[PDB]
């Protein structure tokens, strides 16, 4: 670029209209442990 | 004083109004023969089905508690 050179491999633009649909996943601060007295 | 006797009216009792306590301390007293042959976990149960029993064969080690299913 301006006097910079910054080596990347070849860009694809179709990774942008990649469909990842979302995914439940919760997290429970307070659970379970692994060993109880 | 028997709580049979008390029922009819006739003999030595007319109104007993807690008729109904008086085998607790005698069935209580002979529950107490067995204090000795049951005492503890392993004596009122067959304990190789039991949690403890695993801790005791690992050494006295804690085991997570689902042990006996894996
Ligand atoms: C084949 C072999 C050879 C055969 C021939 C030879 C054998 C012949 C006979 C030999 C001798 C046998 C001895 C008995 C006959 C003696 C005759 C006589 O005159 O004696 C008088 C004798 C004289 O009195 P005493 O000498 O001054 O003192 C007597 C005792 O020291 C203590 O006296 P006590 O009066 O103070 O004791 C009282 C106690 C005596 O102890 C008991 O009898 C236990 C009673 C518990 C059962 C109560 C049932 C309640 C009603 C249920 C109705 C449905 C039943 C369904 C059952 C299904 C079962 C799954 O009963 C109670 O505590 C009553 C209060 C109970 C608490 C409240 C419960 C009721 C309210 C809750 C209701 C819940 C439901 C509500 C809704 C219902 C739905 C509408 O008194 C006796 O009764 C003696 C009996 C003592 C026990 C003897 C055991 C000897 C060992 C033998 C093996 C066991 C056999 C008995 C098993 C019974 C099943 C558990
Ligand atoms: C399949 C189950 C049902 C069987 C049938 C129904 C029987 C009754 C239910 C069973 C009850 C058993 C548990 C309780 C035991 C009694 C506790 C009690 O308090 O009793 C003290 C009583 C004492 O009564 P009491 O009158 O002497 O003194 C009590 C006085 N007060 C009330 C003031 C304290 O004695 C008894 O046994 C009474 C119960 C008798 C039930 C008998 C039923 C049948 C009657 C005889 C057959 C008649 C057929 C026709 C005859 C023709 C001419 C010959």
């Amino acid at each position: 670029y301006e006097d910079f050179v910054f080596t990347t491999p070849y860009f694809q633009p179709e990774s942008t209209f990649k469909s990842v649909p979302k995914l439940f996943s919760d997290i429970l601060l307070g659970g379970v442990e692994w060993v109880y007295t | 004083y028997s709580f049979v006797k008390s029922l009819t009216h006739n003999g030595f009792h007319m109104l007993r109004v807690f008729r109904h306590f008086a085998f607790v301390l005698p069935a209580t007293v002979l529950a107490g023969l067995g204090l000795f042959v049951y005492w503890g976990d392993d004596n009122k149960c067959y304990s190789p089905d039991r949690f403890p029993y695993l801790k005791k064969r690992a050494g006295d080690m804690a085991l997570p508690l689902n042990s006996l299913n894996q």
